[PDB]
RNA sequence: AAUGAGUCCACUUUAAAUCCUUUAACGAGGAUCCAUUGGAGGGCAAGUCUGGUGCCAGCAGCCGCGGUAAUUCCAGCUCCAA
RNA sequence: GGUGACCACGGGUGACGGGGAAUCAGGGUUCGAUUCCGGAGAGGGAGCCUGAGAAACGGCUACCACAUCCAAGGAAGGCAGCA
RNA sequence: GUCUCCGUAGUGUAGCGGUUAUCACGUUCGCCUAACACGCGAAAGGUCCUCGGUUCGAAACCGGGCGGAAACACCA
């Protein structure tokens, strides 16, 4: 039949228990601190770190000099420090375990951003991505989720279409300035 | 069903052809032939996803209509012409020749060979038998049978077939401590030399191969190519020699090609 | 006009099909899609050809604009880009015509024609009535 | 039946239509939660009730 | 190209509105002679067979054994000049509100009367229904119309002068009473039950000389019904205003579902826009039209087609409802309406409160009077008096109603074939006039 | 009555004013009341709420949405 | 100051269209270009606010609320969860 | 003679089987009409020609149930294919 | 579309061309109780489905239309 490929995978779960004031507490102090939108995407965040969890503790149950083992902890070690969440020197398993979300939380373009100086606040910084203003290496990125790796960590910058890097001021400004100068010849 | 089948579907498809699952929904159906369908690669797959020579069905179909390609010193105009093992496929326009050989991850590789060593080829002989007036018969790996045969060349051996002929011109006692590859399961692609050959009767022969590494594996006797006379083989082999090496020693030759390359 | 850049790449050359093909991107930074045409002809002069055997086509832009990407197709000679090549190509450059009925009524008249045996005038003369 | 179906819609039928007040938009989305972390993290009061809820009726 | 009438038959109950009309059908080439022989050894078993033409008309095997026609039929037929359809009509005091839906969706009409002694009588009196098909032919807007006698065989001599000459007089100062132009008119003798006067001039009687008929387009003359129908004024096409499509019936056709049946009054309908109907205010794609059983590429005005809807059941949409594009103004239900009426009878005077039926087009729905606005001459609308508190026949005036059931209407200076209306009660149509104000809800 | 199976069933109308908005020979859609055939609450005996009229649902009409199809 | 959601030219895509990505020109101050669905006694986060009703209407998965001062119904305001 | 308390035989299934899916400490519990593989069927049965391959139904024959046309003498049917 | 029947307070219906009323009731109010339960007496409740016609006058005699309950056909 259909050449389809319908191959999908549930991002975020659920908590077991809702109304819950400490737990609702911690998600508006990670929403509000980095300027999510809605406790989907720190719900989302949570499942990827245990995600990561599992598969790290599935890896410490097996014996040690297994090929196995050897290779999965390896690529998760290299994933990790790629994405920067892991210090370079810390290249354990058990290290895996001790990760949270507040690591994770960081390496986000919309916190960069803000780390970086280009924005004011955090908010700021999630509408200034939104609206193409901002670029990584070359391509321009308007997706606040985007995972920053520690090469890419270096190449953040304006876009150059943007009126803050190259020329082409907003449509606001040009409207002001031919107000300005048809009331001013 | 109440006959024959003449469609496959893509997924169904076998998967060292390399297909992928968003272009179509059907995949090539190579038509009967000298090779089983389960380990032959059709002419259309190779000249459109390892050589990309086409783009299409139609534009291999045009290329092959043309009367380029050549299988065994023979022209075939059937696209989905089963070439399977180690037949030499010979483009005299673009002036190269190819050897269907397994790579090390048991996959038919782009092997390419050069003109005095295509006009020859490797056959492993699958019954031998006497026909009428006496006269003995010999059948290849292949669907190719031949008359008057070497009485010393007994079952699965190997024959040096040269084309344009189709004579026997040298063979290859199948003997312990002979180069083979493994043309079957999990090893397949594989080079190695026979070690041991431990046979049950009614059942299936187990033999054993070790490579040059000194890796040892076991494979049943169906699935065994002497390709070598002892230890030299009589091919050109391709990439990697046939060793197949494990991840953990395939991660850092890719990160040592990085560094080279970066 | 002023910045537009055509670089190649995948680049080779089969005798299979009279042609050399390639995959190229073009280098647009502040500008819409480059019009397919002036591809053809800026590849003629990059390759010292003349812009009728260029072919063209499958360009995607890749997001935020800049770079966009499509599959080069230079023949050596005209007759055989007539020879091997899709129809819906050479029409897009006009050298193919597609005046032709709707797949619905060729069905319609395929049928019709079902209906009449062997004699010639009233096989042909099926769809002259139902237009 | 006994009969009592025709009290009905009685106490919504008495029930005196006072109109909504108008008001300004509220934020939605990354704005509200902004706002609400805000009002509810970001505060010192030097003020006693031990922690009144946020709909204190005072 | 070649351009369409609605042609309708109307006249008296077993007054040969069906059998002439079959006569017609048949000699124009609707019909074969095999079918008609069919009804004619149908009708001989049950001794009917004067009717063997008019089963023609008479679909309904009902309608065969009862001898009458109880509701209106369609016919179609190419003449020598343009095409034409035809309606019939029930021609009975019980089926009036069935021949109205027939002729509101009519381009031009001809009556019938026979000539015979005892029923040209019966025929035109004030329990006569000639006055009454007469009067809402006018009303409902038929600009054009011819008349022709039948059954003058019957007669004493048959095929007279005098007899014609009387009952042309007749029916010529009642229509300069109502209000048209004896002139227009064309004036023929029809033999019905002989088949005699439809495509040549039938020689059993001579003295028949033809007649004139002088209008604004122009001159004609003629011989038979043919040369009379030839030279209709082909009515006006109010294609730039927007659609506007009442719906004579409803059908479930297998393999294809709903298909609303009505004949188009304004704007052009074609297979692929939206429609809404507003009494029931349902939206719905339109997927095919047809005619007469051949598909089309649009609905012209004064086309009586049948389209089919998508998505939809039977009871969603009825008869009398009215279909009109969304994507110009669509039709909706209306809360009211004011009126300018003609009275034409009533025993009694009437009062506020007064709830006879009104039919419009194709609907007929009961209106209640809210209340009376002003008095009206009449003639030139003058005004008389204000806030009247009773009315009597011979009056006009400016009244405001609201229907009992659902219903749309649009005013007569917006929409004129939906401004026209009628008022019956007691068998007569006691009020007539046009709408000027609606009240959209 | 349900359409299928011709069954007879008790549902209760779920709102204030809902009453007034049914009337006889309506086409009612009828769902659970809660607990899976078991009655619930202070209703003996009745384990199915009306949820829509006429097709249209109850919510509407209560929150005065939309209107009776007249 | 900045952007889209929309209008909308061209390019591109495509068998031909369409969509997405580019890209002209318009396009935001109640930026009225308007976020909803369910709740606020407990479970279970959120009101011992105000007006009506008075074991009536109704709510309530369960405990239970209502018999004239309802933290639970019908409404306004205000909060709560996604 | 053969099969049976190691459940024969019979009945029920809201049973096409599997690869798989949902839930997720572990162990399990439910669901797989549904795109891949295998099977069955073409309204219900039944019987055949052709062909290498059909008990074929976008082949035929017969009965049964529905149902089209008719000039009433006959003729033609199978959307659990796409719409 | 046609035909058949029915339609009075909220249900159950008396009803006369010259009076629509009663009844189990239904409701309300006094009647005792903190709340009841039982129990005593009065009131309201009708365009007679609506609109008209006949008549000096009709709910009822008739013509429509509306709602409901039956059946009949209705295939661009
Ligand atoms: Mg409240
Ligand atoms: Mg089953
Ligand atoms: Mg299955
Ligand atoms: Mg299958
Ligand atoms: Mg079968
Ligand atoms: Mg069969």
């Amino acid at each position: 039949p259909v050449a389809r490929s319908w191959v999908c995978r549930k991002t975020y779960v659920t908590p077991r228990r809702p109304f819950e004031k400490s737990r609702l507490d911690q998600e508006l102090k990670l929403i509000g601190e980095y300027g999510l939108r809605n406790k989907r995407e720190v719900w989302r965040v949570k499942f990827t770190l245990a995600k990561i969890r599992k598969a790290a503790r599935e890896l410490l149950t097996l014996d040690e000099k297994d090929p196995r083992r050897l290779f999965e902890g390896n690529a998760l070690l290299r994933r990790l420090v790629r994405i920067g969440v892991l210090d370079e020197g810390k290249m354990k398993l058990d290290y895996i375990l001790g990760l949270k979300i507040e690591d994770f939380l960081e390496r986000r373009l919309q916190t960069q951003v803000f780390k970086l100086g280009l924005a004011k606040s955090i908010h700021h910084a999630r509408v200034l991505i939104r609206q193409r203003h901002i670029r990584v290496r070359k391509q321009v990125v308007n997706i606040p989720s985007f995972i920053v790796r520690l090469d890419s960590q270096k190449h953040i910058d304006f876009s150059l279409r943007s009126p803050y890097g190259g020329g082409r001021p907003g449509r606001v400004k040009r409207k002001n300035a031919k107000k300005g100068q048809g009331g001013a010849g | 069903a109440r006959g024959p089948k003449k469609h496959l579907k893509r997924v169904a498809a076998p998967k060292h052809w390399m297909l992928d699952k968003l272009t179509g929904v059907f995949a090539p159906r190579p038509s009967t032939g000298p090779h089983k369908l389960r380990e032959c690669l059709p002419l259309i797959i190779f000249l459109r996803n390892r050589l990309k020579y086409a783009l299409t069905g139609d534009e291999v179909k045009k290329i092959c209509m043309q009367r380029f390609i050549k299988i065994d010193g023979k022209v075939r105009t059937d696209i989905t012409y089963p070439a399977g093992f180690m037949d030499v496929i010979s483009i005299d326009k673009t002036g190269e020749n190819f050897r269907l050989i397994y790579d090390t991850k048991g996959r038919f590789a782009v092997h390419r060979i050069t003109p005095e060593e295509a006009k020859y080829k490797l056959c492993k002989v699958r019954k031998i038998f006497v026909g009428t007036k006496g006269i003995p018969h010999l059948v290849t790996h292949d669907a190719r049978t031949i008359r008057y045969p070497d009485p010393l060349i007994k079952v699965n051996d190997t024959i040096q077939i040269d084309l344009e002929t189709g004579k026997i011109t040298d063979f290859i006692k199948f003997d312990t401590g002979n180069l083979c590859m493994v043309t079957g399961g999990a090893n397949l692609g594989r080079i190695g030399v026979i070690t041991n050959r431990e046979r049950h009767p009614g059942s299936f022969d187990v033999v054993h191969v070790k490579d040059a590494n000194g890796n040892s594996f076991a494979t049943r006797l169906s699935n065994i190519f002497v390709i070598g006379k002892g230890n030299k083989p009589w091919i050109s082999l391709p990439r990697g020699k046939g060793i197949r090496l494990t991840i953990a020693e395939e991660r850092d030759k890719r990160l040592a090609a990085k560094q080279s390359s970066g | 006009n002023d910045t537009v850049t055509i670089r190649t790449r995948k680049f080779m050359t089969n005798r299979l099909l009279q042609r050399k093909q390639m995959v190229i991107d073009v280098l647009h930074p502040g500008k819409a899609t480059v019009p397919k045409t002036e591809i053809r002809e800026k590849l003629a002069k990059m390759y010292k050809t003349t812009p009728d055997v260029i072919f063209v086509f499958g360009f995607r832009t890749h997001f935020g604009g800049g770079k966009t990407t499509g599959f080069g197709m230079i023949y050596d000679s005209l007759d055989y880009a007539k020879k091997n090549e899709p129809k819906h190509r050479l029409a897009r450059h006009g050298l193919y015509e597609k005046k032709k009925t709707s797949r619905k009524q060729r069905k319609e008249r395929k049928n019709r024609m079902k209906k009449v045996r062997g004699t010639a005038k009233a096989n042909v003369g099926a769809g002259k009535k139902p237009k | 039946v006994h009969g009592s179906l025709a009290r009905a819609g009685k106490v919504r039928g008495q029930t005196p239509k006072v109109a909504k007040q108008e008001k300004k938009k509220k934020k939605t989305g990354r704005a509200k939660r902004r706002m609400q972390y805000n009002r509810r993290f970001v505060n010192v009061v030097p003020t006693f009730g031990k922690k009144k809820g946020p709909n204190a009726n005072s | 190209e070649k351009t369409h009438i609605n042609i309708v038959v109307i006249g008296h109950v077993d007054s040969g509105k069906s059998t002439t009309t079959g006569h017609l059908i048949y000699k124009c080439g609707g019909i074969d002679k095999r079918t008609i022989e069919k009804f004619e050894k149908e009708a001989a078993e049950m001794g009917k067979g004067s009717f063997k033409y008019a089963w023609v008309l008479d679909k309904l095997k009902a309608e065969r054994e009862r001898g009458i026609t109880i509701d209106i039929s369609l016919w179609k037929f190419e003449t020598s000049k343009y095409y034409v359809t035809i309606i019939d009509a029930p021609g009975h005091r019980d089926f009036i509100k069935n021949m109205i839906t027939g002729t509101s969706q009519a381009d031009c009409a001809v009556l019938i009367v026979a000539a015979g002694v005892g029923e040209f009588e019966a025929g035109i009196s004030k329990n006569g229904q000639t006055r009454e098909h007469a009067l809402l032919a006018y009303t409902l807007g038929v600009k054009q119309l011819i008349v022709g006698v039948n059954k003058m065989d019957s007669t004493e001599p048959p095929y007279s002068q005098k007899r014609y000459e009387e009952i042309v007089k007749e029916v010529s100062t009642y229509i300069k009473k109502i209000g048209y132009n004896p002139d227009t008119v064309a004036f023929v003798p029809i033999s019905g039950w002989n088949g005699d006067n439809m495509l040549e001039p039938s020689a059993n009687m001579p003295w028949f000389k033809g007649w004139k008929v002088t209008r604004k387009d122009g001159n004609a003359s003629g011989t038979t019904l043919l040369e009379a129908l030839d030279c209709i004024l082909p009515p006006t096409r109010p294609t730039d205003k927007p659609l506007r499509l009442p719906l004579q019936d409803v059908y479930k056709i297998g393999g294809i579902g709903t298909v609303p049946v009505g004949r188009v009054e304004t704007g052009v309908l074609k297979p692929g826009m939206v429609v809404t109907f507003a009494p029931v205010n349902v939206t719905t794609e339109v997927k095919s039209v047809e005619m007469h059983h051949e598909a089309l590429s649009e609905a012209l005005p004064g086309d009586n087609v049948g389209f089919n809807v998508k998505n939809v059941s039977v009871k969603d949409v009825r008869r009398g409802n009215v279909a009109g594009d969304s994507k110009n103004d669509p039709p909706m239900e209306a809360a009211g309406f004011t009126a300018q009426v003609i009275i034409l009878n009533h025993p009694g005077q009437i009062s506020a409160g007064y709830a006879p039926v009104l039919d419009c087009h194709t609907a007929h729905i009961a209106c209640k009077f809210a209340e009376l606005k002003e008095k009206i001459d009449r003639r030139s609308g003058k005004k008389l008096e204000d806030g009247p508190k009773f009315l009597k026949s011979g009056d006009a005036a400016i009244v405001d109603m609201v229907p009992g059931k659902p219903m749309c209407v649009e005013s007569f200076s917006d929409y004129p074939p939906l401004g026209r209306f009628a008022v019956r009660d007691m068998r007569q149509t006691v009020a007539v006039g046009v709408i000027k104000a609606v009240d959209k809800k | 009555q349900l359409i299928k199976n011709g069954k007879k069933i008790t549902a209760f109308v779920p709102n204030d004013g809902c009453l007034n908005f049914i009337e006889e020979n309506d086409e009612v859609l009828v769902a659970g009341f809660g607990r899976k055939g078991h009655a619930v609450g202070d209703i003996p005996g009745v384990r199915f709420k009306v949820v829509k009229v006429a097709n249209v649902s109850l919510l509407a009409l209560y929150k005065g949405k939309k209107e009776r199809p007249r």
